[PDB]
Order: C-alpha cells, then structure tokens, then sequence
C-alpha cells in the first residue's frame, strides 16, 4: 500500500547569489536523505538502489521543493537558508535564463493550480521511483512502486478535487518541464565546478562526481 | 559516493 | 471538441549511420508539417504560433515517431527512409549511448505496453500543444488545447483498456524521458553542425538555427 | 525560418 498520508508527512517532516544557491543545495541534500527514508517502501529497497535513485533524482527532487516553496513570493525563489534570490539578482549574476524558466514553468504554474503539499510529495515520490535509472538491480520493482504512487495520487485528486477531472494529468505534465530544467541546472553546476570560481560543498560536490 | 552511503545506513 | 479519431487519422495519413539518420530527420520535418495540419484546431492558431510550436517540439515529435515505428525490431530503429540502424552500427559510429537510451526508455517501453497509434498521436499532440513555448501570443489557448487532448486520451484509455486503470498515467510518464532524450539529441545535432563533418540538409539546418 | 513558413501557408 502507498498511502498519501505518509507521503505528506514526509514533506511536513522536512519542511554573488550563485554562492548562496549552491550552499542551500548542499544543505538540502542532507534533508533529501531524511525525506526519502520517510517515503513508504523506499528503505526496504537494496541499499545500492537507494543510492542510484537519489543520485539520479536529487536535482529534480530539490528543484520541485524550492519551486513549491517559492509560491509565497512572486518574483524570486525562497532558499531553504531563509534567503530570497530575486529575479534581478539572478539576472545580475548572469543566471537569469534558467531562473526565469523556474518561475514561469514551475513556480507560477504551481501557484496557478494551488498545488498542495500532498500533490507535491506524490510528484517527488514519482521522481524518486524512477525505473529508468541505470544500474537498478530490479527496475520492475521500482516501476511497481511508481505505479502505486500515481495510483494513490489520482485517487487523492479525484477525491479532494472532484471538480477538476484533468488535475491529475495536469500535475504529471509538469514533470517534463522539471526534467528539462533539471538538466540545465546540472550544466550550470558542472560549469561552476569546472571553472572553480564558486565554492561547492562536499555533498553537492559528491553528487556531481561521475558514476 | 561516501556521504550518501553514510547517511542512508544510519 | 478534440476527437481521437482525427488524431489517429493524422498518424495514419503520414505513416556512417549518422549521415543516414540526419537525412531521415530532414525528410520527416516535411512530413511533420503535414501531420500537424491534420491535428484538430492547430491550423486555426495564429501562423506565428504554429511556427513556435513546431520549432519547439519537432525534436520530441520526430523521436516519438521512429521510436514507436521501431517496435517491430528489437535491437535497432527503423528510419523513415526504409533503412535500419542497428545497435552495433550506432555503437560503431560513437553514438551508442543515446541510441541505447532510445531503445530502453522509449522503444522497449512502448513495446511492453503495446502502445497503439491512437495513444501515440495523442502524446504527440500533447507535445505539439506545449503552452510553455516561449513567444506564444496566447499560451492559455495552447494550454486549453493540450487539456482537450489528454482529456480525450484518458477517455480513450479507460474505454479501450478498462482493465488498466494506470495506463493513462503510464503514457504521460514517458514524456519526461522523451524530453531528456530530445535535449541530448539536440546536443548531438549541434555538435555535428559545429564540426561540419556530417552533411545536414536545409530543413534540418533551419530547425537548428537560433531563434 | 523560411522553409517552415512556406510549408505552413500552403
Ligand atoms: C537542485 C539544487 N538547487 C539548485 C542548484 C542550482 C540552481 O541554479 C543553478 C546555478 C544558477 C547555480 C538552482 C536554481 C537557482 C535554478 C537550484 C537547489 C538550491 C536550493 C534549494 C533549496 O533552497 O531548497 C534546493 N535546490
Ligand atoms: C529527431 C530527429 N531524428 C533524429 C536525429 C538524430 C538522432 O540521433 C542524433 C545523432 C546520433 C545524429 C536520432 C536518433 C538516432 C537518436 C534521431 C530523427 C531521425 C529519423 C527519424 C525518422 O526516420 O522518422 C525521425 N527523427
């Protein structure tokens, strides 16, 4: 069974501007491990596959987190360190393109549909249970876990919001934008690591190391 | 992947 | 109204190895224009937005086409030019990584669920009606068109395959893999254009030009 | 975008 209550409890239990952004990403990587342990059946998987899933989705998992957190603000994002990075601050630092993509494709769309924390956790659970991750000892088991998550999500949507029959599909159609924004974010992190002008902490550095 | 391994076992 | 019959009719009306692949991509760009004109309400949009949608989705639209065409074969892809590019041929040409991603994440998964041509067209219609495309004069209208497509798709799935309640969500969860594979494909096309060792035809060259 | 424009109008 995959109850949406535990998924929501997992979210509620864990909840130069580029330098401030990288420090917040490192802090949330420690928090991401605690979040994944509270997702049902994740800890029961082999320990090697838990590494594979977290190393493959940490980028999209953390991006979905602060994008939904940034619903409160209108022209910026809310870092987990309590700091706010404004539109113009990211633009003045030369990273306004990906910042605008986060605001228009993710934050504003999350604000438009009033995506609740249960729907956010179910989407992050779907990202976590990625059966296409290379090296999985049993990708069909991870695929079965993903199916139980969006089954509980569709039931939650048709029960909590029965007046919106297309809300379930509208939630899943943000994952392609989450995937593309995540890949562009990895390019930025690799570029700053290659040049070495931005300090990158240990956990964030470990996630950028090659498999 | 030393940091991720140590946090998952605890 | 967005009937799945016309969407299927749109699919049925249009239906060094790297050099052979690029030639097939150019030929299908002419076919993609004919396909989009048969999708309901696409031609009614402003002519500038039709360019924006096709220039933004042509990569994912063409990738979904040959991936579903390649269901017949098991270790390769079927080009529209009647030629078959095998696993080892792509590997021997140095492009085996993205080729394996197409086979495992797209072709094999399409074969596993027996995705029919109606479900393929509805997914390509969802990719076509991308409301996040930059420059759209009325992105809410494109967003409304996307909502009518996956509404007709969910009804088609719960009618044609009522024994699979999660089939509708399983179809949409291939779009993130389609988005990431599409971006990696664009990197390859830019790299061959930059070096200039692979002949690129006019329509394929036009799609690689900057906006 | 000359080729895409010419094919869409016809
Ligand atoms: C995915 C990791 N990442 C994160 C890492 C890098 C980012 O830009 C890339 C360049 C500009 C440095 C961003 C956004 C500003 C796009 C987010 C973060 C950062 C903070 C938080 C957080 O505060 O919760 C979560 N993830
Ligand atoms: C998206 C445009 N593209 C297309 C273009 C490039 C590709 O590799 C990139 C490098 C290896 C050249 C591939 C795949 C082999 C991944 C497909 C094609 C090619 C053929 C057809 C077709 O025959 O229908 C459709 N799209």
């Amino acid at each position: 069974d995959m109850p949406v209550e535990r998924i929501l409890e997992a979210e509620l239990a864990v909840e130069d501007p580029v330098t401030n952004i990288c420090q917040a990403a490192d802090k949330q990587l420690f928090t991401l491990v605690e979040w994944a342990k509270r997702i049902p059946h994740f800890s029961e998987l082999p320990l090697d596959d838990q590494v594979i899933l977290l190393r493959a989705g940490w980028n999209e998992l953390l991006i979905a987190s602060f994008s939904h957190r940034s619903i409160a603000v209108k022209d910026g994002i809310l870092l987990a360190t309590g700091l706010h990075v404004h539109r113009n601050s990211a633009h003045s630092a030369g990273v306004g393109a990906i910042f605008d993509r986060v605001l228009t494709e993710l934050v504003s769309k999350m604000r438009d549909m009033q995506m609740d924390k249960t729907e956010l956790g179910c989407l992050r659970a779907i990202v976590l249970f990625n059966p296409d991750s290379k090296g999985l000892s049993n990708p069909a088991e991870v695929e079965a876990l993903r199916e139980k998550v969006y089954a509980s999500l569709e039931a939650y949507c048709k029960h909590k919001y029965p007046e919106q029959p297309g809300r379930f599909a509208k939630l899943l159609l943000r994952l392609p934008a989450l995937r593309s924004i995540g890949l562009k974010c990895l390019e930025h992190l690799f570029f700053f690591k290659l040049i070495g002008d931005t300090p990158i902490d240990t956990f964030l550095m470990e996630m950028l190391e090659a498999p | 992947h030393k940091i991720l391994h140590r946090l998952l076992q605890d």
